[PDB]
RNA sequence: GUAUGCAUAGGC
């Protein structure tokens, strides 16, 4: 039957300079044929290790791996901001060549507050009969945050969606984008459009608002 | 100079069929073991199939077995993945990769996949191709100012956005697209710039949605509030 | 546990 590679932990967070160990266990004997890959978000995986211990050309010295029995370990000696990625093992012993489910490595850094911006709908969009209002939370940490829309003090729920970027591989920060969508009709029936941001680097919540028909 | 390039991805209806191409340069496919690996949205990697063109040996993962076969064309130095009876779960990015066929690959363990393609997205859906609209996000914090494009109501993925034809890179964030209740995608691309530069420098959103052949250059500038002129 | 190059390819 098919060989299973059980990789742990599912995810981990560790600071710069730390040693990190990701482990992988084969459900059967893979006899040392194991590779490790690094995958940056939206990008092709890159080969790190190819036998259980061997370093592929061009791969930094901080990456190593070793085998005892069916247990396999990948080791990053000093974590770098560029090391943010998902890390996968794979066995080449017997087809199908199975991957472990992966380990996403977040890099800890010092707390940073989101810079908040708010964007009123374009005139162009309005004539389509829709209004989109975008609240931008730029370059913050940790990833948890909260955005709340208020239209004339009425809290908006179920009409927005948000999206977060992957951890930056230099400053290790995050960025968030939230969009409130309304019919034009409902848009032009109100005045104050605001977004309130809750995060740790903020001693008190920040609000960024506009008034419809203002400039 | 060794490279692999995927082609043939795109929108396909359930039960339909698709043919992906993996085109090799800087080596002959006969010298390598060519694999296909796929990743469903927010999912791990899944090994699906491989061909070794010299022998002609192949294997298929159960998930794709009997619906998918792989073929080698040495004349075009390309491998093809023929996918039939496609299902919604077959929706994923599809990578071709290789390992070189070396003494070590055979007698020893060097099988790790050294060269990968960039990937190609395969969306299995009944829904219809639709192009985006592009709307400005106009700047009005500190010594910096933020502006961007809102790329709204398109399908399927992907959409690519660059700034000033790719001249402007630092400062940029393009956010993961979101699926709305309509069934269409929306994303925003934002750039923070020195507020000093709003007069001087031009900012242009370059939007490309390949499925619908829609390309848009959107110039973003702060809005002007007079009205007395 | 070493050559992600070659090669009737189980050898160099």
């Amino acid at each position: 039957s098919d060989i299973q590679m059980t990789q742990s932990p599912s995810s981990l967070s560790a600071s710069v300079g730390d040693r990190v160990t990701i482990t992988c266990r084969a459900s059967q004997s893979v006899s040392s044929a194991v590779a490790w890959y690094q995958q940056k978000p939206g990008k092709a995986p890159k080969l790190l290790i190819y036998s259980a211990s061997s370093l592929y050309s061009g791969v930094p010295s901080r990456f190593s791996g070793s085998r005892s029995g069916t247990d396999f370990t990948l080791t990053i000696s000093s974590l770098q901001p560029e090391d943010f990625a998902t890390y996968y093992c794979q066995q080449s012993y017997s087809y199908p060549y199975t991957f472990g489910q992966g380990t996403k490595v977040e890099i800890k850094r010092t707390v940073a507050a989101p810079s908040v911006f708010i964007f009123p709908p374009s005139d162009s969009q309005l004539k389509s009969g829709t209004a989109s209002v975008v609240c931008l939370l730029n370059n913050f940490y940790p990833r948890e945050a909260k955005v709340q829309w208020k239209v004339d003090n009425a809290l908006q729920s179920g009409n927005s969606q948000e999206s977060v970027t992957e951890q930056d591989s230099k400053d290790s920060t995050y960025s968030l984008s939230s969009t409130l969508t309304l019919s034009k009709a409902d848009y032009e029936k109100h005045k104050v459009y605001a977004c309130e941001v809750t995060h740790q680097g903020l001693s008190s919540p920040v609000t960024k608002s506009f008034n419809r028909g203002e400039c | 100079e060794v490279q692999l390039v995927e082609s043939g991805g795109g929108l396909v209806q359930p039960g339909g069929s698709l043919r992906l191409s993996c085109a090799a340069s800087g080596f002959s496919i006969s010298s390598s073991y060519i694999h296909w690996v796929r990743q469903a949205p927010g999912k791990g990697l899944e090994w699906v199939a491989y061909i070794y063109p010299y022998y002609g040996s192949t294997y298929y993962a159960d998930s794709v077995k009997g619906r998918f076969t792989i073929s080698a064309d040495t004349s075009k130095n390309t491998a093809y993945l023929q996918m039939n009876s496609l299902r919604a779960e077959d929706t994923a990015v599809y990578y071709c990769a290789r390992y070189y066929s070396s003494g070590g690959s055979y007698y020893r363990y060097s099988r790790g996949f050294d060269y990968w393609g960039q990937g190609t997205l395969v969306t299995v859906s009944s829904a219809s191709t639709k192009g985006p609209s592009v709307f400005p996000l106009a700047p009005s914090s500190g010594g910096t100012a933020a502006l961007g494009c809102l790329v709204k109501d398109y399908f399927p993925e992907p959409v690519t956005v660059s700034w000033n034809s790719g001249a402007l890179t630092s400062g940029v964030h393009t956010f993961p697209a979101v699926l709305q209740s309509s069934g269409l995608y929306s994303l925003s691309s934002v750039v923070t710039v020195p507020s000093s530069s709003l007069g001087t420098q031009t900012y242009i959103c370059n939007v490309n949605h390949k499925p619908s052949n829609t390309k848009v250059d959107k110039k973003v500038e702060p809005k002007s509030c007079d009205k007395t002129h």
